[PDB]
């Protein structure tokens, strides 16, 4: 687990030497961006419940093979997992949006999942689908431009945050692939 | 059903339980980690095992191999729990100077995490000693199917907080063998006491007679240093659920008089109890009255705006659905204020503020011949 | 009785001294609180009415308090009640107008705690009538003057409890 | 619609005594309102008589006696 | 009571009692089962009493029953008809006491404080206890509901 | 259980 | 209770060390976003009683069969005991928001919430209603402060998530 | 001309100095401030027509004699000066509340005013009381809460009264 | 610098 | 008055005013012309206060007006409306007194009695002082009807 911060902390260890400017000129840059981050990652930490709600019901009708018998959305038991772990992949991506490196996404979660997932047989590319509808809502959230929800901020340009959450989200398709 | 079932078959338990306040929680290292992750869960792996046990630099050289091992991720945890109870070190703590009952009652809190259930069990694992030694009693604990399917390879152990409690007693045991985040297991068995220059010093066990036969620990050893204290939730029970000190120059007279309120206590209770079920619905005379000239009273909506409406008309906006009987603030907020104006329940109160005076009396009673009387 | 004024002149008076830097700061401090105070009394003594309608419709209505055998059944005992609901709102802010205590203790709280325990008068239903009283009489003078009427109706639940 | 409802209570509660109660009833503003305002020093002294003790002065010393009380400290 | 208030009488003239209180207490315990017999009456009649006076107070004011007023509802107009029960077994009390100092001490000191306080009009109050004089003097005789109605004479002057 | 002390007529 | 205060002191406690610099700006930033939230607090204090009126009436203006059967709603009672809850749960909102972490609305709500409203056939659908009526009437110019009104909805927001 | 700022560097140059680091904390609190500060002048220069038309209305009122025959409003001349001096006032104390320093108000209003009113035969203290009902006026719609969001100025009224009590303080 | 200033001499 | 109440003060102690009353009376009179604008604003809006209450009075309470109550009919609604005209000029009396003594004197020493010997709701009374204390704050400033209508506030705490 690494932030920016740690980031610049470490690269400039490896080159051995004093932090200086031009790094540290980045991180200011993150520094004056921080509420806009704050405000992003709080608007994922919000409506999230209902992303993967959304998500996994929006895997389930786009291929309905999913909760056909022996799916592995079968079992009401099967389903509560499948709930859980879009829950737990979506937790991540949040960390991953605070801390704005993403140290902890990968060696928290994603490092064991592609052997997870084909030591447990669940099909991949169903859930790099659901990956994929959690990627989209969670830039439609933080983008204010979702259509159940559209609340009032202090306006500004955010492109750069969306780039970045979408970085995140690509990272855990690409890593279940 | 509310639940599911114990511990081990689902966690439903863990979550309406004190677990969730206390920092009786597992602990992982999560991948590649710095210094700072490996020496926290290496620490609160340590606090656990050894029971607050105080290590010292140079007895962390006899774990050494071990806890490198566990830095790797080479080691499971469970496997490197059973390399710390396999060391000289957890030898030395409880193994060398224990009795076996107190011993064998030690490897079930630090490897499992609970308090032994019955003497049956206590005994098996007992016969799993003299048949195999030490080493293989920690393998049967460590290799327990209830062990591995609560913690699981990666969670250093816990106290299990799961509200399903086999036996009471169990439980009251549980709170009883952990006394507490400030003690340890030296103190609360006098094995450096005992001993030599804080060595050598044989371990005490009590709640022998426990196990033995159908007894329960004290309310004071359960209240005094526990983990229900310690992850204490900050309640407003009227019922204090910490003893109050022993209060010095205690008399007779005074406690006599304790006793004597108690039985009136618990007489007016009863009484008002009884009367509780002759209440009814006294008022559902007149509610049945209302209900019937309900003809008369009740009155439809008039559908406009403030403007141009007759008076006293109501609107279908102030169709408040606690408008519509008429309750107020109040009447949603009444049941909050009902300690103070109900008779019963203030008598409850009291009874057991009597009943709590009444034990912290019997303990100071108890002291006889040179009391400075007063 | 004391206000503040007159408790600086009793330190610095019964030192020998004469006023200080620090006395001229705590004569300056209730200066500057002073028209706080004022709007306050002027508010309460506009509402005083309605704090002790809400705070007895609160607190005390619909309970065993005024069912039969509880304290406040018959008419006699209910106009006794919020009678000393009235006088409570009324020293509190005498109280809080002064900023010093000492009048709750002259007439107030003198002798009330073996009132209430001689006649059988629930205490911890009075402190919760005046708590309520505290909580209404704070959303009508606002957050610093609630303050102020907070710790003088605290005082008088410390009085009583 | 005059109510002196503390005076009354600590009057119930044998808190004031009888006298003491007296003594609030004649150093409240309405009997000075009622008595002492419309009427003279010596006036007033002889209403205090019939309302405090129900009897008129006796003799003129007495009157001597009490009107310096009033006169010099009201 | 009369007793409680004859002895309380020569008790502050310090003085035994007089013969004339003693006939007063005389005719009063010969009049006992006439006065048991009236607050029988009322006492088994009570459900007419409290509901037809309760029909003619909301018939005749409309006010406090309609929306805003202050019986608007089923548990205030429950409320409404359970103070004409209490003033109607007042009423009782001091039809077997003999006197309205059972009525005036649990009934009527500081009563305009109290319904002041709660909000409540107290000539609504004063006219239900009226519309209950009138249901009681139908279900009695003349003298009868002469003496009761008296007792009943003495609650509304009390609330007005 | 909590009576509330009457001379006459109280309670 | 979960707060800034109580996760970096329980840390430190874990840690085995004394507080360094990172804790003392965790509660810098505490004493720094304190104000915007408790102007939150305020208001709601200030004006609860109607957010009962209102969330408690839109709460059966969506769903009335409550009121129709012995289910849930039989009697006037048991709608004082609807309102009853709203109310807890607005004053656990003042008191998360007050405290300024999720903590005593966690364990004193919504810790066991799942055995209780299963139990007593509590549908969690029309408590739902209830708050997201009172987010949606929420102005940010209006009433509290926009920082107050942001710090408003995300303890409502957790809310319903946690029934949901 | 000096504004807010001008003020400390110019004395910062009196003396040759630097800023300090404490004064640069004072400069950017002060900025914090300036927000709320545009709204107040944004609230003055709003309702300002009705500040001095009601100001003058309870002026006249109160004080019956300037309306009358004889006296100093007497002309419809004469009331049209009175009005829009008022005018210029309110229009100074504006200015000098967003500059943040009272040089502007008293170099351009304040500075010899008071040599001109004792040279027309104008009673000051008339002109004293209406610089206080504008005061009045002025803060009682400064303290509105109305479409701006809630918060403390207690300070900025202060200032702002200490603006208008320097106007009343030198024409009196 | 409360008081005016003298002539000319801006503050 | 206030110098009244000083005078009676330190009359009843037989002293002269002390330094502390005679500062008092000193505040007083230098506070004279806001009062005399107050009570000239008041004066001179009188029939607007006294119509505009009395139908924000009579929109909000029904009860009197309507048919049964005690204001029903042409004259008893002047009479309703005669009578707030007389609290209004007391208020007036009552700000350029500078204290509440005109108003107690003339209008609330007894005012109970009197109205609950008409027959008169006391509360709808109140209601309407209150109402034309929400039309006169209407008609002033800030500060001016905070004192003005705080003059208005002592008469309701008389009325209930
Ligand atoms: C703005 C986006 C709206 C709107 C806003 C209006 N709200 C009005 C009244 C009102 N609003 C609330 C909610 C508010 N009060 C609180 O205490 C809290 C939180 C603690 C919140 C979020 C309440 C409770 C009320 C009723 C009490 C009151 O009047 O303040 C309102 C007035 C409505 C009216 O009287 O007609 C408005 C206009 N304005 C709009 O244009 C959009 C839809
Ligand atoms: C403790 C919690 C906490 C938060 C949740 C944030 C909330 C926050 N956001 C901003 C401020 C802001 N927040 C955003 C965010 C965005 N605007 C858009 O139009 C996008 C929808 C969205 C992308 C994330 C922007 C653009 C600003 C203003 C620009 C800036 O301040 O950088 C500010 C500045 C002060 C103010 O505006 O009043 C604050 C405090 N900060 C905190 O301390
Ligand atoms: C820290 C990160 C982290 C994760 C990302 C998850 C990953 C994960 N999922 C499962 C386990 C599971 N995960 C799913 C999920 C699926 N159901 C389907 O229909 C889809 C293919 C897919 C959702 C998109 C299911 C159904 C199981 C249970 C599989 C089974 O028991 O058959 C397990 C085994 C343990 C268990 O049963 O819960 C693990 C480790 N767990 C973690 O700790
Ligand atoms: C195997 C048998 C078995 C039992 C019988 C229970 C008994 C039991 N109850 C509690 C614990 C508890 N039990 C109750 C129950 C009560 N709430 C009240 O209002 C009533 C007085 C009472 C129900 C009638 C409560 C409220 C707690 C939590 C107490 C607290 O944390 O304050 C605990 C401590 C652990 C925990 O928090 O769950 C235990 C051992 N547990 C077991 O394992
Ligand atoms: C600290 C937080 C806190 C809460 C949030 C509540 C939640 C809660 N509600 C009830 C209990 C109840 N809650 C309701 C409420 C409802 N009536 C309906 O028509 C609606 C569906 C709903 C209101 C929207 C009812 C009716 C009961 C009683 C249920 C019954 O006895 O049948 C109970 C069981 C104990 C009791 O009977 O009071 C609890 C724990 N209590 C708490 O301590
Ligand atoms: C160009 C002109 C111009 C203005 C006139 C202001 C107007 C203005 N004020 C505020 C914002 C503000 N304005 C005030 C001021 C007030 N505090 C109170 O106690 C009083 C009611 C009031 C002073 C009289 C406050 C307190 C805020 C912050 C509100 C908040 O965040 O809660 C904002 C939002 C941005 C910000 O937070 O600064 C704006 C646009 N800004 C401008 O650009
Ligand atoms: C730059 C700043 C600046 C000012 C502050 C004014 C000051 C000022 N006022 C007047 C002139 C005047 N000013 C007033 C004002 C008054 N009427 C009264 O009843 C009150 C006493 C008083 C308002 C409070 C009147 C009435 C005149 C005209 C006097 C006359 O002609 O008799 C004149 C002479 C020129 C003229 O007639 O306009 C000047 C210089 N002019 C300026 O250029
Ligand atoms: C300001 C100076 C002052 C105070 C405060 C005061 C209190 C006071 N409260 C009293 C009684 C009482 N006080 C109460 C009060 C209550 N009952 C309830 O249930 C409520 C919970 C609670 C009020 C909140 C009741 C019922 C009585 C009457 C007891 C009786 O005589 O029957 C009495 C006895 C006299 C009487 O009222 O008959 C005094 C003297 N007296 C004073 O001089
Ligand atoms: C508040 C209105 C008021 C007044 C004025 C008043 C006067 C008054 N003057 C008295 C006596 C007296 N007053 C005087 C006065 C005077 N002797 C002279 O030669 C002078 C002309 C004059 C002084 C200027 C004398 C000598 C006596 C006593 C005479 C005696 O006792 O023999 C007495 C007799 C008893 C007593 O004083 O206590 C009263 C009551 N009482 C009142 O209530
Ligand atoms: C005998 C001794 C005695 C009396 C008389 C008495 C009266 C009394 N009336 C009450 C309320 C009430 N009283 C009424 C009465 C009325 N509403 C109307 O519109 C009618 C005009 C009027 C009746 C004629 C109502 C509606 C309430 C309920 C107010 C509320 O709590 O919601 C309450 C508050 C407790 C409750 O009922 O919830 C008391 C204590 N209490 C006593 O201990
Ligand atoms: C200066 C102090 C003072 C006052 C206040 C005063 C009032 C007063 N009010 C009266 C009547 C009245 N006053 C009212 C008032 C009302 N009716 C309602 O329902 C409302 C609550 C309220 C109006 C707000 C009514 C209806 C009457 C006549 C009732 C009747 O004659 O039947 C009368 C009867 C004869 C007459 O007016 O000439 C007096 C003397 N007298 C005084 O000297
Ligand atoms: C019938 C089977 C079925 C579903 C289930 C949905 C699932 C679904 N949601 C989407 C996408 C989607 N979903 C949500 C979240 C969602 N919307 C909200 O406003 C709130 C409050 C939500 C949670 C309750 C958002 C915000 C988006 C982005 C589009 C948008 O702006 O609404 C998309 C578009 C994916 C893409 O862009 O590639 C799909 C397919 N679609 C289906 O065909």
């Amino acid at each position: 687990m690494l932030d920016a911060f740690s980031r610049v902390v470490v690269n400039s260890d490896s080159k051995a030497a004093y932090v200086g400017g031009s790094d540290l000129q980045s991180l200011k840059t993150f520094i004056s961006d921080g509420n806009k981050r704050l405000d992003a990652v709080n608007c994922i930490v919000s409506n999230a419940s209902c992303i993967v709600s959304d998500a996994i019901s929006g895997m389930i009708c786009e291929n309905p093979g999913l909760i056909a018998p022996g799916g592995n959305c079968y079992t009401n038991r099967r389903m509560a997992a499948c709930l859980r772990d879009g829950e737990i992949i979506l937790r991540y991506v949040s960390y991953a949006l605070l801390a704005g490196d993403s140290s902890v996404l990968d060696d928290r979660c994603l490092n064991g999942l592609k052997e997870t997932y084909i030591a447990l047989g669940v099909p991949t590319a169903s859930t790099s689908r659901a990956v994929s509808i959690m990627k989209a809502a969670s830039t439609a959230f933080i983008m204010n431009t979702a259509s159940g929800r559209k609340i009032e901020i202090a306006a500004g340009d955010c492109q750069a945050l969306q780039s970045e959450a979408a970085a995140y989200f690509d990272k855990v398709g690409s890593a279940v692939d | 059903r509310v639940l599911d079932g114990l511990d081990t078959v689902t966690q439903d338990s863990y979550s309406f339980s004190r677990y969730v306040l206390g920092p009786f929680q597992p602990s992982v290292l999560n991948a590649n980690s710095s210094e700072y992750e490996r020496e926290i869960a290496i620490r609160a792996a340590y606090r656990h095992v050894f029971g607050n046990a105080y290590i010292m630099e140079e007895e962390l050289a006899e774990v050494e191999v071990t806890a490198s091992q566990y830095k790797l991720g080479n080691l499971t945890a469970k496997e490197f729990i059973r390399a710390l109870a396999k060391s000289s070190a957890y030898k030395t703590r409880f193994f060398e100077g224990a009795s076996q009952y107190r011993f064998v009652e030690l490897n079930f809190m630090h490897l499992l995490g609970r308090a032994p259930d019955t003497q049956e069990e206590v005994a098996t694992h007992m016969n799993i000693y003299h048949a195999k030694g030490f080493d293989a009693e920690i393998d049967s604990y460590i290799d327990s199917e209830e062990y591995d399917s609560v913690f699981g390879d990666y969670n250093v152990p816990f106290l299990r907080f799961r509200g399903a409690y086999t036996p009471c007693d169990s439980f009251n045991k549980q709170c009883a063998l952990k006394g507490g985040w400030a003690n340890s297991d030296k103190a609360m068995g006098g094995a450096a006491l005992s001993g030599y220059n804080g060595s050598d010093g044989r371990q005490m066990c009590d709640r022998i007679s426990a196990y033995v036969t159908s007894d329960t620990t004290d309310y004071e050893s359960v209240a005094g240093n526990s983990p229900l204290l310690t992850t204490s939730p900050n309640w407003l029970a009227y019922p204090d659920p910490a003893i109050a000190p022993t209060p010095a120059f205690i008399s007779p007279q005074e406690v006599r008089e304790a006793r004597a309120r108690v039985e009136k206590l618990r007489e007016a209770y009863n009484e008002e109890i009884a009367k509780t079920q002759a209440r009814k619905n006294a008022m559902a005379p007149f509610r049945a009255m209302v209900e019937d000239m309900a003809p008369m009273l009740d009155r439809g909506v008039t559908f406009g705006d403030p403007m141009l409406v007759h008076p006293e008309a109501k609107l279908p906006e102030n169709e408040s659905a606690l408008a519509d009987l008429g309750g107020k603030s109040s009447d949603y907020k009444r049941f909050w204020s009902t300690m103070e104006t109900n008779t019963v329940s203030r008598l409850e109160r009291d009874l057991e503020e009597a009943k709590a005076e009444l034990r912290v009396l019997e303990k100071g009673v108890d002291a006889l011949t040179p009391m400075s009387t007063s | 009785m004391q206000d503040a004024i007159t408790a600086v002149i009793n330190t610095a008076d019964v030192q020998g001294k004469y006023l200080d830097d620090n006395s001229l700061d705590k004569l300056r401090g209730y200066f500057e609180t002073g028209e706080l105070r004022v709007r306050a009394a002027a508010t309460i003594a506009a509402n005083a009415a309605t704090i002790i309608k809400e705070s007895v419709a609160k607190a005390l209505l619909y309970s065993d308090i005024t069912r039969p055998g509880g304290n406040m059944y018959t008419t006699r005992r209910y106009a006794a009640c919020i009678r000393d609901l009235d006088y409570y709102l009324r020293y509190a802010t005498y109280g809080m107008l002064a900023g010093d205590p000492s009048i709750l203790d002259e007439r107030v709280l003198n002798g009330l705690k073996e009132t209430y325990n001689s006649l059988g008068v629930p205490i911890g239903a009075t402190v919760q009538a005046i708590q309520a009283m505290k909580e209404v009489t704070a959303s009508l003078v606002g957050t610093n003057a609630g303050q102020e009427m907070a710790v003088y109706f605290d005082y008088i639940c410390s009085g009583l409890s | 619609n005059i109510q002196f409802s503390g005076l009354e209570s600590q009057v119930k509660t044998g808190q004031l005594s009888i006298k003491e109660f007296v003594r609030a009833l004649g150093k409240s503003s309405i009997y000075r309102q009622q008595f002492h305002e419309n009427f003279v020093d010596s006036r007033v002294v002889e209403l205090s008589f019939k309302h405090f003790l129900g009897r008129g002065i006796s003799s003129l010393e007495e009157f001597q006696k009490y009107f310096a009380i009033l006169s010099s400290n009201g | 009571s009369i007793v409680t208030k004859s002895i309380v009488n020569a008790d502050a003239e310090a003085r035994y009692l007089s013969p004339g209180e003693l006939e007063r207490i005389k005719s009063f315990v010969l009049s006992g089962q006439r006065r048991l017999r009236i607050a029988q009456t009322l006492t088994e009649n009570r459900e007419m009493i409290v509901k037809k006076g309760g029909q003619q107070l909301f018939q005749k004011r409309t006010d406090v029953v309609s929306p805003g007023g202050n019986a608007y509802g089923e548990e205030m107009t429950a409320t409404c008809l359970r103070d004409l029960d209490y003033y109607l077994r007042l009423v009782t009390y001091g039809i077997v006491a003999g006197d309205v100092t059972p009525i005036e001490e649990i009934g009527l000191v500081g009563v305009k404080e109290m319904y002041n306080s709660l909000g409540t009009p107290i000539s609504g109050v004063s006219e239900g206890v009226r519309c209950m004089k009138d249901v009681a003097c139908s279900l009695l005789s003349g003298e009868d509901s002469a003496e009761a109605g008296f007792y009943f004479d003495y609650t509304l002057g009390a609330m007005q | 259980a909590y009576p509330y002390t009457g001379s006459g007529y109280g309670g | 209770m979960k707060s800034v205060i109580t996760t970096t002191i329980s840390a430190a406690d874990a840690a085995g060390r004394f507080p360094s610099s990172s804790d003392l700006e965790s509660i810098q930033g505490n004493i720094q976003r304190a104000s915007a939230r408790l102007e939150a607090a305020e208001k709601l204090s200030g004006n609860h009683e109607a957010v009962v009126k209102e969330a408690g009436d839109a709460c059966f203006a969506k769903y009335s069969y409550l009121k129709n059967s012995g289910e849930a709603g039989d009697s006037q009672e048991k709608i004082n005991k609807c309102y009853r809850d709203v109310d807890h749960y607005m004053r656990l909102i003042n008191y998360s928001l007050v405290v300024g972490g999720t903590g005593p609305l966690d364990e004193w709500g919504i810790a066991g919430s799942r055995e209780v409203y299963r139990t007593l056939n509590l549908p969690g659908s029309a408590y739902i209603a209830s708050f997201t009526f009172t987010r949606d009437r929420l102005c940010v110019p209006r009433d509290m402060s926009s920082q107050a009104g942001v710090e408003f909805v995300a303890a409502l927001d957790y809310v319903i998530n946690s029934l949901s | 001309m000096l504004d807010a700022f001008a003020k400390v560097v110019a004395q910062a140059d009196a003396r040759g100095e630097f800023l300090s680091n404490k004064q640069l904390n004072s400069l950017e609190t002060m900025i914090g401030e300036g927000n709320k500060r545009l709204d107040i002048v944004n609230k003055i220069n709003s309702n300002a027509s009705t500040i001095v038309t009601n100001s003058a209305r309870a002026l006249f009122a109160e004080q019956p004699q300037l309306i009358q025959p004889g006296g100093n409003a007497y002309t419809s001349r004469r009331m049209a000066a009175c009005l829009r001096d008022m005018e210029i006032v309110l229009r100074y104390v504006s200015y000098a509340m967003t500059a943040g320093d009272s040089s502007v108000l008293d170099d351009r209003c304040l500075n010899g005013l008071r040599e001109t009113y004792q040279a027309l035969g104008t009673p000051g203290t008339s002109v004293a009381v209406a610089i206080q009902k504008m005061k009045e006026a002025s803060i009682a719609l400064a303290n509105d809460l109305n479409g701006v969001p809630l918060g403390d100025c207690s300070s900025l009224n202060s200032e702002l009264a200490v603006y208008f009590d320097r106007a009343a303080a030198a024409v009196v | 610098q409360a008081d005016l200033p003298p002539p000319g001499i801006p503050s």
